């Protein structure tokens, strides 16, 4: 790989269906956060349990923030302004729900951590 | 332009159907999709049929071909007997001759078998409406047509497997069971004929794909015919011999063999015993010479997957399986047979070192047939040693985990049965398996897993000085493997494996107080190491060391100062500071199965208010600070704290029953007014903040609360023993705690564990509080109708819960539905119907048995009025709703239930069980008896939901019904037959006569 | 590529739909919506020996919604027959749909498949699961709501298919991801659709994950 991994963790990932006005599962596998040894650009890259599928592949662009969900108290939702997983990217409103509160919050740091690093 | 198609008034573009078709075949995204609707509004339009013998002549495209043939099924199947004779024979003749065509062009032949396959099922659905009574020359003219060409004759090798498999192997559901009778006598009564034809096709040889679909029609005949056509003729040598040589009739001839090994035979023939041994040597013998020898790595082969070689060793497996359960007594006490019978079991242990789960799940249904009869029969086990050495291997490299619950019991008694018939030889290689674990040479987490999910099969099997050495011998090479492993991974998975040994081996641990003592403060100490799966391993090889060890833990060893039990609870605090909130309840719980053994009163309540200082003293402060000022529950962290001493209480309650009461009364009153505070704090959010609220972590985790008070309280009231105690203490409070709450919540506040709660009060003291019962009922009844009667998906565990809570109400309490005012009871009625309609088996199950039920309970009430007008008002609502879900398809689960109820019905009024006329004055003779009424009301019933049926067909129907009415597996047959005949036209009413 | 037609079929509400849905885009669908006839879509998998299409005809279960039946079955390569554990009649008709399935298609690779094993209350038991064996079907237990061996039916076709009992299902790089510039015109438009999302609750807030 030409990526270092900064940070994995085990998560849900959702995009919200303007249409349906529901939250749609999108994966559940690693979450990981991969520095770029070339740019030095952090890249959130998740895949499927199993089928190793791409569900999430964006820049960490300093100008996301992760927001609560009313229903969690383990979960983001940020707006993704060009997400490649499915191919062509697309902007997305994602959530990533994590195993505990204590997940959730690590991720935040770490996702902080990464933007200040894609500022440079 | 695709839509030309659907327009009937212009007569119809083949060029243009050839096009649609294609488009949907072949095209992609809108294209096929649309194509795709035109073509099943195509096939749908009840005149299509008309259009079938047009795009037959003057179609190009097979596919086309092919849904014009399923649009002629349609008509065959459910409107051909509205055809004249004159247009019946003509479809006949236009699809022989079709076939027949087909079937002389070799190219056609080779290349179309879809629309040839397609166009034998549609003249074997002509078979089934016109043979043999109006068409008795079609077996003569097949088998005639059969000598003039070798295509034919293939051809009809499929019409006739077709013909066997509709009338012996589909019949049963899809046709009345005079009307199989009748096909099965048909074909029975010219078997001699077909027969005939299918030996020498097999005798005269030569074309191997004719052969194959000979060999294909026989596997179907031998679902049905008797064994002389197997055993006197030839053909049992043909199948065991010729047709096991080739690879292209070895497949169909192995399956054929499969079911000559099922064949119903005579017992007590010594030339037939002769000929079933022989064709197994014969079969055997091919195997060996022409595919692999016993030696085989059929392992390897299975792997490479090369050809048809899987599914001719499931094959394989399927006809020794078979043959070896029946006949290996055969085999087995003459010599000249012994070298047979173990090449065979040899193959079997070959086949059974294949990696793939279901056909290793075959062939150990068989190994655990064979070791249960070598633990019982007399002089066997000495004729398998050799093989039962090998399956010992091969079961114990095979162990799955307990969690796998019937592949591990199945290997377990398998492993079991095997080390009563070698104990020496079971330790022998679970202590060398481990010694490759120790050398390296296999080991692995895989493999030291397996093989102590192994050694743990086996507890109790051995004596126990056997065991006590075995054990020993066994914790001394785990505790050696996990000292000289590296790193915390590898330890912790010895560890693992090392209390997983311990936990099963309870008869060890009880006769070795020291040894269960070491091993009960080992896990303490693993409760403190927080490397994944360790501390739930520890936790997890508690309980269950204390499930099957418990009176170890509440006596006084000798040597020691107090029962061990007390040593727990006095150092339960920094014993569990570790652990997870799950972790301590399994703890807790583990305790209360501990305290339970201590049957003198004073002395198990005192272990019990010890073991619940911690919580109790936690609850204390909490009530204090919450009483004392209510807003300190808002706060996240004490809601999370409220909820485990609640959980915490759950466990223990959990284990200790009855034995509990004396816990649950200590914090009873306390508890309740917690349930109405937080109740308070939820309705004030869902006010505040929209029904949004019952989605956020605070309203989550006060719900939560509600849950786990009303889980204590039926747990607690499901093992109660003093019930007096339940009616005077804990009753009033709970109902007055939870009803209203519920009542006077929006339907998304209302908690469906109140439903569960109350079902479990009825159901242990419903007849000792009839009026807290008519309170349930007045609480929960009309608010939670309404939250499910709209459709069959809102709030489905409130459904549930509503209809087991009525079911209960009904059973043990039936005077609360009496009290209901009439409107009320009409609602109990609609409520009982509504559950019928459901597809969800709890529901409609409840349903049924509710309405059964209450039919029980209104007949017990002899001749009074209530009873005489609930039969005026409802009697034909559930006779005719009954009667709804029976006939509408969408409710076939519920079949038995719905026919048992319909028969109570009907029963009824043909015992003259219904004192007051069910007809309202001067709509009939007011002499008329309720029989004649009922028979009269549904014929009028079924007549107007089923007008293609005759009034003849609808009361033969009734009239074999009410007959029925006291036999239920006759009823239900005539039921069925009433199902197959409103999916067609013309049905023969005598059908309703059939007796077997 | 490789583009195989794959039929599945199997009783209504078994599973069918939800089981692909997962398998397109990564949902769960809850909701019981009966197919009408047949949905068609392609579904990839990559493999070490490259990508696999399956053409998925995703046929309807509900006799009135069943439309042209065996129709859908014409060209298969290969087959999934579902079942629900949780009802035992999907179990029953399972030799209905095999003997439909198979009169049209006769030496194709097909799994057996136990949807819904999720559920606490299973209804056809593990000893009860046989139809398979004579048949030389594989068998799996799944659950497209826990994704329980939710790769299993595929894998072992496109072992079949390929002819290749090695073949694994790998990961494919993934490329780098664009940055780009938030646009300052659609600003407001982002703020409004992102107050919906977290003002919507997740499902499942029960679950592990
Ligand atoms: O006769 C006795 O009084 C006696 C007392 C304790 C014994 N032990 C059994 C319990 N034990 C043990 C060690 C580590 C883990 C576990 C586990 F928790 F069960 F996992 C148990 C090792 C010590 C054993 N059994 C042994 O095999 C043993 C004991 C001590 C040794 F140094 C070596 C062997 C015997
Ligand atoms: N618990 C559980 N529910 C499931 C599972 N798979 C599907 N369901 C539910 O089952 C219901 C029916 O699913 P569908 O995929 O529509 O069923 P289907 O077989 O396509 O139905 P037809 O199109 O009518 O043949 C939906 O409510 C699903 O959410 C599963 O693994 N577990
Ligand atoms: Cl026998
Ligand atoms: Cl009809
Ligand atoms: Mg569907």
């Amino acid at each position: 790989e030409d990526e270092e991994v900064l940070y994995k963790v085990r998560a849900k990932l959702f995009r919200f269906d303007a249409d349906a006005k529901e939250w749609k599962e999108r994966g559940t596998g690693d979450c990981k956060f991969l520095k770029n040894k070339k740019t030095n650009k952090v890249r959130i890259l998740m895949r499927r349990d199993k089928t190793l599928k791409i569900c999430a592949n964006h820049i960490i662009a300093p100008e996301y923030t992760l927001k609560p969900n009313v229903g969690s108290d383990r979960s983001w939702v940020y707006a993704c302004t060009a997400d490649i997983a499915e191919g062509e990217a697309e902007a997305f409103t994602f959530a990533i729900r994590f195993g505990s509160k204590e997940n959730a919050d690590k991720f935040k740091e770490e996702f902080e951590k990464a933007q200040e690093i894609n500022k440079k | 332009s695709m839509e030309g198609i659907l327009d009937f008034s212009n007569d119809l573009d083949i060029a243009l159907l050839d096009q649609v078709v294609s488009t949907f075949y072949q095209g992609e995204g809108v294209q096929q999709k649309q194509a795709q609707e035109i073509l099943t509004k195509f096939q749908d339009n009840p005149d299509a049929w008309e259009k079938v013998d047009q795009i037959l002549q003057f179609s190009t495209n097979p596919q086309s071909k092919f849904i014009a043939l399923s649009i002629l099924d349609k008509l065959i199947t459910r409107k051909w007997k509205l055809l004249p004779n004159d247009h019946r024979i003509g479809i006949r003749n236009f699809v022989v001759g079709m076939i027949i065509s087909m079937c002389q062009d070799d190219e056609v032949f080779k290349t179309q078998k879809n629309l040839i396959n397609k166009s034998d099922l549609t003249l074997v659905q002509i078979l089934k409406q016109e043979w043999p009574q109006n068409w008795p020359e079609f077996i003569p003219e097949l088998i005639g047509s059969s000598s003039s060409s070798v295509n034919v004759c293939e051809n009809n090798m499929i019409v006739l497997k077709l013909l066997s498999e509709e009338v012996f192997d589909f019949s049963a559901e899809q046709m009345t069971q005079a009307k199989a009778l009748h096909l099965k006598n048909s074909m029975s009564k010219e078997f001699e004929q077909i027969f005939k034809l299918c030996f020498q096709v097999l005798e005269q040889g030569s074309s191997s794909s004719l052969i194959v679909a000979t060999l294909e029609s026989l596997l179907r005949y031998l679902h049905w015919i008797p064994y002389r056509y197997i055993y006197e003729t030839n053909i049992l040598e043909l199948l065991s011999t010729k047709f096991m040589t080739s690879p292209d009739t070895r497949a169909i001839t192995l399956k054929c063999l499969t079911e000559v090994s099922n064949l119903k035979i005579p017992q007590d023939n010594d030339l037939i015993k002769r000929q079933t041994v022989l064709f197994f040597q014969n079969t055997l013998q091919q195997i060996a010479t022409s595919v692999m020898p016993v030696t085989a790595d059929l392992k390897a082969t299975y792997a490479n997957a090369n050809g048809n070689d899987q599914s001719f060793l499931q094959d394989l497996a399927m006809f020794l399986t078979t043959y070896l359960a029946r006949n290996r007594a055969l085999l087995e006490s003459d010599e000249s047979l012994r070298e047979l019978l173990l090449n065979a079991h040899q193959y079997l242990i070959q086949l059974s070192k294949i990696e793939e789960r279901e056909l290793f799940k075959t062939t150990l249904d068989y190994w655990h047939n064979l070791v249960a009869d070598l633990f019982y029969e007399p002089l066997k086990k000495h004729i398998y040693e050799e093989i039962c050495s090998q399956l010992r291997l091969v079961i114990i490299e095979n162990m799955v985990r307990p969690e796998e619950i019937q592949l591990y019991k199945s290997e377990r008694e398998v492993l079991v049965y095997l080390t009563h018939l070698n104990v020496i030889d079971t330790e022998e290689i679970m202590i060398s398996k481990l010694a490759r674990q120790i050398d390296g040479s296999e080991w692995s987490w895989h493999n030291i897993n397996t093989l102590s999910w192994a050694i743990g099969s086996i507890s109790g099997t051995m004596s126990e000085d056997t065991e006590k050495r075995f054990v020993v011998t066994v914790i001394k090479d785990l505790l050696g493997l996990c000292e000289q492993k590296r790193g915390k991974d590898n330890k912790a998975v010895v560890a693992r494996d090392i209390m997983y040994v311990v936990g099963e081996y309870p008869r060890f641990l009880k006769a070795h107080w020291n040894f269960l003592r070491t091993v009960i403060l080992k896990l303490f100490e693993f409760m403190h190491e927080t490397h994944e799966g360790v501390q739930d391993m520890a936790c997890d090889t508690f309980i269950k060391i204390v499930q099957k060890c418990k009176y170890h833990f509440v006596i006084q060893q000798p040597r020691e100062s107090e029962p061990f039990i007390q040593t727990i609870i006095r150092d339960i605090q920094k014993t569990t500071a570790d652990l997870q909130p799950q972790q301590v309840h399994t703890f807790y719980k583990a305790c209360g199965i501990i305290i339970s053994e201590e049957r003198s009163v004073a002395e198990r309540n005192r272990l019990l208010s010890d073991l619940m200082q911690l919580p109790n003293m936690a609850w204390d402060t909490i009530v204090e600070q919450s009483t004392a000022n209510p807003t300190l529950l808002l706060d996240s962290e004490t809601v999370k704290i409220i909820a485990n001493i609640i959980k915490t209480n759950v466990a223990v309650c959990t284990s200790m029953g009855a034995d509990f009461y004396p816990q649950l009364g200590h914090i009873y009153y306390n508890m309740l007014q917690l349930y109405r505070a937080v109740s308070s704090m939820i309705s004030t959010q869902v006010a505040a903040e929209g029904l949004i609220a019952t989605k956020t972590p605070k309203v989550r985790g006060l719900r939560t609360i509600k849950k786990e008070i009303l889980k204590l309280v039926e747990t607690y009231i499901s093992k109660a023993r003093n019930l007096d105690d339940v009616v005077k203490v804990l009753v009033e409070p709970l109902l007055n705690a939870v009803l209203e709450d519920y009542m006077n919540n929006v339907p998304d506040a209302r908690d469906a564990e109140v439903l569960n709660c109350m079902t479990t009060v009825v159901e242990k003291v419903g007849h000792m509080i009839p009026q807290g019962v008519i309170l349930i009922l007045q609480s929960v009844f009309e608010c939670t109708l309404d939250m499910i009667n709209k459709d069959f998906t809102e709030y489905p565990e409130h459904r549930v819960e509503f209809y087991k809570l009525l079911k209960v109400i009904n059973e043990k309490s039936f005077a609360a539905f009496l009290e209901l005012p009439p409107a009320a009871f009409k609602l109990f009625v609609d409520a009982i119907c509504w559950a019928f309609k459901h597809n969800n088996r709890d529901v409609e199950v409840n349903g049924l048995q509710i309405a059964l039920d209450l039919v029980k309970n209104i007949e017990r009430m002899g001749n009074v009025p209530f009873a005489n007008e609930f039969h005026k008002n409802y009697f034909f609502i559930f006779v005719s709703e009954t009667f709804f879900v029976l006939t509408d398809s969408d409710h076939k689960s519920g079949f038995s239930k719905q026919a048992l109820l319909l028969m109570k019905l009907i029963s009824l009024v043909y015992d003259n069980k219904i004192s007051v006329p069910l007809y309202q004055e001067a709509e009939v003779p007011q002499g008329t008896s309720n029989q004649v009424y009922l028979s009269q009301y549904l014929a009028n019933m079924l007549s107007n939901a089923f007008p293609h049926l005759t009034s003849e067909q609808i009361a033969s129907f009734l009239s074999a019904l009410t007959k029925q009415c006291k036999d239920l597996v006759v009823f239900k047959g005539t039921l069925r037959d009433f199902l197959v005949q409103i999916k067609e036209v013309g049905g023969d009413p005598t059908d309703y006569l059939f007796a077997e | 590529q490789v583009q195989f037609k794959l039929v599945l079929v199997g009783d209504g509400g078994t599973g069918k739909t939800t089981f692909v849905k997962r398998h397109l885009t990564g949902e769960f669908e809850k909701k019981y919506v009966a197919t009408l006839g047949v949905e068609v879509h392609p579904l990839v998998f990559h493999t070490n020996r490259g990508p696999i299409k399956f053409n998925v005809w995703d046929t309807a279960g509900l006799e009135k919604f069943g439309g042209l039946r065996d129709g859908y079955y014409i060209q298969a390569q290969c087959a999934i027959i579902m079942f629900d554990v949780t009802s035992r009649v999907t179990y029953k008709n399972v030799p209905n749909w095999h003997r439909d399935l198979v009169r049209v298609c006769e030496n194709i690779p097909i799994v057996l498949c136990g949807n819904k094993v999720d559920i606490k209350d299973r209804k056809v038991k593990a000893k009860s699961i046989v139809f398979h064996r004579k048949k030389n079907l594989q068998y799996y237990d799944i659950s497209a709501k826990s994704n329980y061996n939710f790769e299993k039916p595929f894998l072992w076709l496109a072992r079949k298919l390929i002819g290749d009992p090695n073949l694994e299902f790998v990961a494919m790089p993934a490329a780098a991801p664009p940055e780009v510039v938030m646009d300052p015109a659609l600003a407001a438009q982002y703020e409004h659709d992102l107050e919906v999302a977290q003002t919507t609750a997740l499902p499942d807030e029960d679950d592990d994950l």
